[PDB]
């Protein structure tokens, strides 16, 4: 057994949006960037636009 | 008539991991333990501090490495990181958020505690709720909420560790019940020398003095002690171990052999 | 593993239970006595043949450590007789027959209230008996308590007191019982979901879920899981678990309320577990 396949998928997008909303976008794009792709398909198209610009 | 049928056939959960079974054709006893969500050597390698809590967590996380759970060494490396003394709250509402309200405070302690009640296992849910404990109407909110356990829910957190003590004594521990009742929130005639008075307590009231004598030692006892029913003699505990490791008369020259009286 | 012992009595068995610690293992028979073994490292060894209760034993109840050696024992002959062990010896303390008809069922209370034994006849009535210090025994009757006789009792969790039991009979209904704040011992509520006669009844140990959960068994066959999570609502769901081809005799709980096992006239044991989908399989 295990802990279930993505138990912690729905908190790493609840802190990205906690930490844009604050206004530090800085944090949001870095980690957005580093995971890569385990993180990616779970924002919307049009917040990532908005964050990176 | 009104009577049933006799019962020829039965099993019993006995113990806290035992079943207990009989058929029609003798009694046996199995040892159902790998069916259940406490495990007893963990109960038996489990600490539980107060004073270092980044210890605890790593001493635990190896002792879950040892027994192969897997799933816990994540749970314990993670608490671990989240109980800092780095991340302590400021009085002041003003100067920060609190790490509380950080989406991997608080909301990760219940995303924990449901899939574990799920899973029905008292024993993390007792060990997490232990470890896990550390104009003027907005202050008392700032209060209510710099914690990590909603302070609407402390029956709750209480019957964990209840429960887990009840198992512990059953499974014949003692010690490590006492120390994990200590986290539960909720509460649970010597004679003196100078004026031969019934004082309750260390310290008289008539003349303000000390009532108890070791009589062995002849220095005022104010802490542990034991002594005899009915000579009334005694004082400093390893004292009175020492002295009757030996002997059988009351030190005093009374002539009771207290052995005898002491111990009923 | 196992740890086989041989009983060498010379009828059958009709229960059998063990201690609070793993250490002694109480059994009665149609022999008219009570063998109390030591099963330490499969040791079959003996410590006592208590003896008398003319009629044959049906059942036994141990209690908890905390108040000492005890151990109810109740039979046909329409007496419960209780035991001690005083300087490493077992005896007969105290009997009491205010029953007309055969006692059928034992259980202690919760050790949190004290040392109460709940004592249900077949003449429908439920004594209780609580120890009144210094050797002494008080006892509470309820009079009238099914239409032909009751036939198990279980104790529910202690929670923050409210003492509160369950009691089914022969009238194919399961009663639910609370002690008022005088000492009256109303009635609360009654279940009805069974056809032909309720043998016993076991209530689940609580582990802090706001949830209870009381088992059933019928003489049909039929294990209905009484879930009720609605906090103060008091209303209760019945379920089933299967339909079997026999009478079903007994049910037990887990510590940690996750396994059940049923023994019924089909002379097997079988076992329980609730799956992630909300029904029961076995194992
Ligand atoms: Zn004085
Ligand atoms: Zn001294
Ligand atoms: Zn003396
Ligand atoms: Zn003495």
């Amino acid at each position: 057994s295990r802990l279930p396949p993505d138990f912690f998928g729905v908190l790493v997008r609840d802190m990205l949006h906690f930490y844009a909303e604050q206004g530090d976008v800085q944090m949001a794009v870095s980690v957005l960037i580093v995971l890569g792709e385990r993180v990616r398909k779970d924002i919307d198209e049009q917040t990532q636009e908005h964050w990176y610009t | 008539a009104n009577i049933p049928f006799p019962r020829t056939s039965g099993a019993r959960f006995c113990g806290a991991g035992y079943l207990v079974y009989f058929t029609r054709p003798k009694v046996i006893i199995q040892d159902i333990a790998c069916l259940l969500p406490v495990h007893k050597s963990l109960g038996e390698l489990y600490i539980l501090n107060v004073n270092d809590i980044q210890e605890t967590c790593q001493k635990n996380a190896a002792s879950a490495l040892l027994v192969g759970r897997k799933d816990l060494v994540q749970v314990w490396s993670l608490a671990t990181v989240a109980t800092d003394l780095c991340l302590g709250p400021k009085s002041d509402p003003d100067l920060e958020t609190p790490w509380a309200r950080h989406p991997f405070g608080r909301q990760l302690l219940e995303s924990l505690l449901a899939h574990y009640c799920r899973l029905r296992d008292v024993q993390t849910l007792a060990m997490l709720c232990s470890v896990f404990e550390a104009r003027e109407r907005e202050r008392d909110q700032h209060d209510k909420n710099k914690r990590l356990l909603d302070p609407a829910n402390t029956q709750q957190f209480d019957d964990f560790k209840k429960c887990y003590g009840e198992i512990l004594y059953r499974w014949g521990l003692r010690e490590k019940r006492a120390e994990v009742l200590k986290f539960v929130s909720c509460p649970p005639g010597v004679y003196c020398s100078h004026c031969r008075s019934e004082v309750r307590g260390t310290q008289c009231a008539i003349c303000k003095g000390f009532t108890f004598q070791c009589a062995i030692c002849h220095v005022a006892v104010r802490g542990s002690s034991n002594f005899c029913l009915t000579c009334g003699h005694g004082g400093h505990t390893s004292h009175m171990m020492e002295w009757f490791r030996t002997q059988e008369v009351c030190p005093t020259g009374c002539g009771c052999h207290c052995l005898l009286e002491s111990t009923f | 593993v196992i740890n086989t012992v041989d009983t060498s009595h010379e009828d059958m068995i009709h229960d059998a239970q063990m201690d609070y610690y793993g250490t002694r293992l109480a059994t009665c028979s149609s022999d008219r006595s009570v063998k109390i073994f030591d099963v330490r490292n499969g040791g079959q060894i003996l410590i006592a043949d208590l003896r008398g209760h003319e009629g044959p034993v049906w059942q036994v109840a141990w209690a908890h450590p905390m108040y000492g050696n005890i151990l109810a024992s109740c039979s046909y002959d329409r007496k419960v007789i209780i035991w001690r062990e005083e300087n490493g010896t077992w005896e007969k303390s105290h009997e009491h027959a205010g029953h007309d008809s055969s006692v059928n069922s034992v259980c202690w209370a919760p050790h949190d209230y004290g040392l109460i034994l709940a004592c249900g006849s077949s003449d429908g009535a439920i004594s209780l008996l609580t120890y009144t210090g210094e050797g002494q025994w008080e006892v509470k009757k309820i009079n009238n308590a099914h239409t032909i006789g009751c036939n198990a009792v279980s104790w529910a969790p202690a929670v923050v007191y409210i003492k509160r039991f369950a009691s089914g009979g022969c009238d194919n209904l399961i009663k639910l019982w609370k002690e008022e704040e005088d000492g009256q011992w109303k009635e609360e509520q009654k279940l009805e979901a069974h056809s032909d006669w309720v043998r016993d009844v076991a209530w689940a140990p609580s582990i802090g879920l706001p949830t209870s959960t009381i088992a059933s068994c019928s003489q049909d066959g039929r294990v209905f899981i009484w879930t009720c999570d609605d906090a103060s609502s008091n209303t209760w769901s019945p379920k089933l678990l299967h339909k079997f081809n026999d009478v079903v005799w007994h049910v037990s709980w887990s510590i940690t309320a996750n396994i059940l096992a049923v023994s019924g006239g089909d002379n097997k044991v079988t076992l329980w577990k609730e799956s992630v989908d909300g029904q029961w399989v076995c194992i």
